[PDB]
């Protein structure tokens, strides 16, 4: 909360607020980039599915990976690690520890890592992650 | 690379120190990881001149692409950094450095809004007509995104560099027309010594824009000068009448200067176009409809005996 | 065609009075048969001026093509039928028409030798450069068929226009960089004026050539001026050693023209040469060779002092 | 209009006579027995003069439109000691771009009250001079850095001797 009293709504406003805080010595957004756990949020926002889900049933045939959504949330990504506003050889451990000391502002995550935080006595909030090209994520 | 993850990380978080005491081991400047990232690429990214310019000094690559085509220009474009920019302009980066996009470092300044960046880059001759994979030039990024400054600046530039141009091909058309009416089939020859003057007086147009670009601080940039649309006019009449419809043209082209200039609230090019060319074209259209109604009432050009005696009185 | 095919009759046979009653019965001119060939193409194969002439005062198609491409022209040109050439040209025949091969009428009078349609189609705008399916132009199919002196008008029109183009290419280079030197990092109003000179020096060179071969009957025939390979010279040194290049260059190209002359037995052409384009291409190296020693001795480029004098004291 | 118009013409003149008052001082800087370059001083005591032409130019305009001149204080300029001169050439460019920006924002003025006299007057008789003289300055910047000043002694001497000789 101390470093960004105002979350976005959008992922398109997250690369110009990186040009902020690399201008304070701190990182915008810092996560675990080797899961596609953590990546389908982005990819499949805009019209990526793992397996098309109907009626309780799954479909084999219907994997849903070759669609302009996910080849639109995997250019966002291609434009957040190729003007370096994120690393590539990021993940989880790294990500939480500089989250639990401050230095990047935003991160994704779940409940398990709640206290690790509150460890942290940082005065931080939580809330939705932003929507992208109007299409909201897809944890 | 026994010290070059070394220079990463102080090119990473800018020690000039630490650099200073790698340089006085030999530490070696080129140092690729995985996907291209450089040390200067680094120090670039992070806006320190001290280690870009030792980098430089111990000859690292300026001009080193990564796996999606980015320079350190590229990168040091995109995020405002104008002395490095200028240092590496100043030890041979290319300023037409196209990425996997084919966008080049005025694409991003452009799409950003950095104003000195861009001027910076056009002084080197950055490209203002390079296109990327969407078709798309900078002065499309700056008003996408609102940069109506650097748009104007931009279109302002294009439109004199091709009035010269435009200038430099009536000439050669005039040149054209001069050496038919020479030929020994065609033996006029105060047709052809008109023509010849004419070139000439275009020729001193052009040059007087030039000099122009030149006191405001902008980039001159030539094309290819095309050939006429004929080698063999018909007559005095025919070429009359085409030398009246290229001046016309050449006067449209300059109404159209006229108004972009004053868009950009520029009132020294207004003035400058109003005194040296807009009351010459209407004196050069007058004179032209002028001989040409009087070689039609002569009964031109299926009388010969016309055009002999318009060559003796009218431009003898 | 109720007298359509009276009129082909006629056209194959040769009655001036034939068809002198049949225009009194007003006689069709565009009578086509189911291959296309008219009446005109009959008269034109037959080599009867006067049915060619009636056709054309009634109004017959000067460029009817058949189903094989060819027109009356081609035709003409074809069996060596001069008159009936120059009259389609005076009315108006296309002169670099192709047929399904994509041999103009200049590829069929070199491959079998007519001199005089050769030339009278090289004043009517011939192109020398026409190739056919085969990629030949004319030149090869006369060298093919031993028509020597052919080849040799061919080949000398050729090396004349392309002199006349590179003078012209020459003398934007001197714009170029004569509008490099007055900028205003660029501060040097000496050199500026050196190459200022130089370009109209050029553009005089170009102009002589072309006299010359306005007072031969040759066919001047111009193309497109390419842009300079520089907008951004470097200083003083470079420009003066990029211009020793580039005199050389022409003084290379006008010693193969002297020797192709010389092939040619054409004296006028070898003393025209010598006298007004070998010894100042000699003076003008020798100059050009004096300025960058001088230049290099004195410690230019990286001298600012060097330029600043020698921009004073040889140039002033 | 046109009380703004009354001030912003006002404010030209007094900005013209403060720039003649700049070149005086930079010239009697370079006659001084320590500073001995007399071409310098010629040149700014010549530009000096030119500026005072300019303000009585203004003031003439302001005579023959009805309005009423209101003269100011001329302040003293910001140096005495200039240190070389490169840098009292740089400090004449930055000058003269002041000047030049005041002049355009008197045009939009003049555009935005319809003063098509004012705007003739302005674009004939002024914006051609600032444009010439800033090109001449960055010249005389560009050549003196290239030449090696103010570090080597002998690069503004000759620099005195051949271009403003």
């Amino acid at each position: 909360k101390d470093l960004l009293p105002n979350p976005p709504k959008t992922w398109e406003e997250i690369p110009a607020l990186d040009k902020e805080l690399k201008a304070k010595g701190k990182s915008a957004l810092m996560f675990n980039l080797q899961e596609p756990y953590f990546t389908w949020p982005l990819i499949a926002a805009d019209g990526g599915y793992a397996f098309k889900y109907e009626n309780g049933k799954y479909d084999i045939k219907d994997v849903g990976v070759d669609n302009a959504g996910a080849k639109a949330g995997l250019t966002f990504l291609v434009d957040l690690i190729k003007n370096k506003h994120m690393n590539a050889d990021t993940d989880y451990s790294i990500a939480e520890a500089a989250f639990n000391k401050g230095e990047t502002a935003m991160t994704i995550n779940g409940p398990w890592a709640w206290s690790n935080i509150d460890t942290s006595k940082v005065n931080y909030g939580v809330t939705v992650l932003p929507t992208f090209k109007g299409q909201p994520s897809k944890p | 690379s026994e010290l070059g993850k070394e220079l990463l990380e102080a090119a990473r978080a800018g020690q000039d120190d630490e650099v200073r005491i790698l340089m006085a081991r030999g530490a070696e400047v080129n140092a690729a990881d995985n996907t291209g990232t450089t040390p200067l690429h680094l120090a670039a990214y992070s806006g320190h001149l001290e280690i870009v310019e030792v980098l430089l000094k111990y000859g690292a690559e300026v001009n080193a692409a990564d796996v999606f085509g980015y320079t350190p220009l590229h990168l040091a474009a995109y995020w405002g950094h104008l002395e490095i920019v200028e240092v590496l302009l100043k030890n041979g980066a290319d300023v037409n450095a196209r990425d996997s996009d084919g966008m080049t470092p005025l694409h991003l300044a452009a799409k950003w809004g950095h104003l000195e960046i861009v001027e910076v880059l056009l002084r080197y001759g950055a490209d203002v007509e390079a296109q990327d994979k969407f078709g798309k030039t900078p002065f499309d990024l700056a008003i996408d995104n609102g940069n109506e400054d650097i748009a104007e600046v931009l279109q302002a530039l294009l439109a004199i560099n091709r009035q010269i141009n435009l200038e430099l091909y009536a000439s050669y058309v005039y040149l054209s027309m001069s050496y038919y009416f020479d030929r020994d089939d065609v033996a006029l020859k105060n047709f052809a010594k008109y023509f010849l003057h004419q070139s000439h007086e275009e020729r001193e147009h052009a040059e007087k824009l030039m000099k122009l670009q030149n006191q405001r601080g902008g980039a001159i940039s030539l094309q290819d000068i095309k050939k006429p649309d004929c080698d063999d006019w018909e007559s005095g009449l025919n070429a009359m009448e085409c030398a009246l419809h290229l001046e016309k043209n050449v006067n449209q082209s300059l109404l159209e200067l006229h108004k972009l200039a004053t868009d950009c609230n520029d009132p020294h090019l207004c003035d400058f176009i109003e005194t040296h060319y807009l009351n010459e074209q209407v004196k050069a259209i007058k004179e032209l409809g002028d001989h040409v109604t009087n070689l039609r009432k002569m009964g031109a050009p299926e009388s010969g005996l016309a055009e002999y005696l318009f060559d003796k009185h009218t431009l003898g």
